[PDB]
């Protein structure tokens, strides 16, 4: 139903992207494409490294 | 280092550099600071100095 | 509150009263429980250096 759906599109007009899983929600967006404000009012940021070129 | 022991380990011997290659193991600066050898010997050396100075 | 932290003893000279440690600032009692968690961040990272080393 989609009024229990939820969609997260993603372009270069929509840089956020939003995710709702069974606990928490979370939004990731890049470190080097453009990111957002990246308020970041606590200490949480999860540098998603690279798994071959190993980086942010 | 967030633990005050990290002194007393660098004080110890070279194993807290193993201990800190072991917790920092994915450092991109070591691999960045890793094609001149002497160079990463120096900033290792001047690490410890400061951090048992 | 700092004015709640006065004790004294009357043992051999008298009531000698005293104070806790708050000249600093105020009385941080539950400061963050977050501090005292490990969280998954660094949850993960240890496991990742840590099961290798089992291994």
């Amino acid at each position: 139903q989609w009024e229990n759906s939820f969609v997260s599109v993603y372009s270069k007009d929509n840089p956020n992207l939003l995710f709702n899983m069974c606990g928490f929600e979370c939004r990731i967006l890049p470190k080097c494409r453009t990111s957002y404000e990246e308020f970041t009012h606590k200490d949480g940021v999860w540098n998603l490294q690279n798994e071959v070129t190993k980086e942010r | 280092f967030i633990t005050y022991r990290s002194k007393k380990l660098i004080q110890e011997s070279d194993q807290h550099l193993k201990d800190v290659e072991k917790i920092l193991q994915n450092d991109k600066r070591y691999l960045v600071l890793d094609c001149v050898p002497e160079e990463r010997r120096k900033l290792i050396v001047a690490y410890v100095d400061d951090l048992d100075r | 509150p700092q004015s709640d932290l006065r004790w004294s003893k009357q043992t051999d000279v008298g009531i000698t009263h005293f104070r806790s440690g708050m000249s600093h600032e105020e009385d941080q009692l539950i400061p963050n429980l977050y501090r005292y968690i490990q969280p998954w961040e660094s949850e993960f990272i240890d496991s990742q250096r840590v099961w290798a080393e089992y291994a």
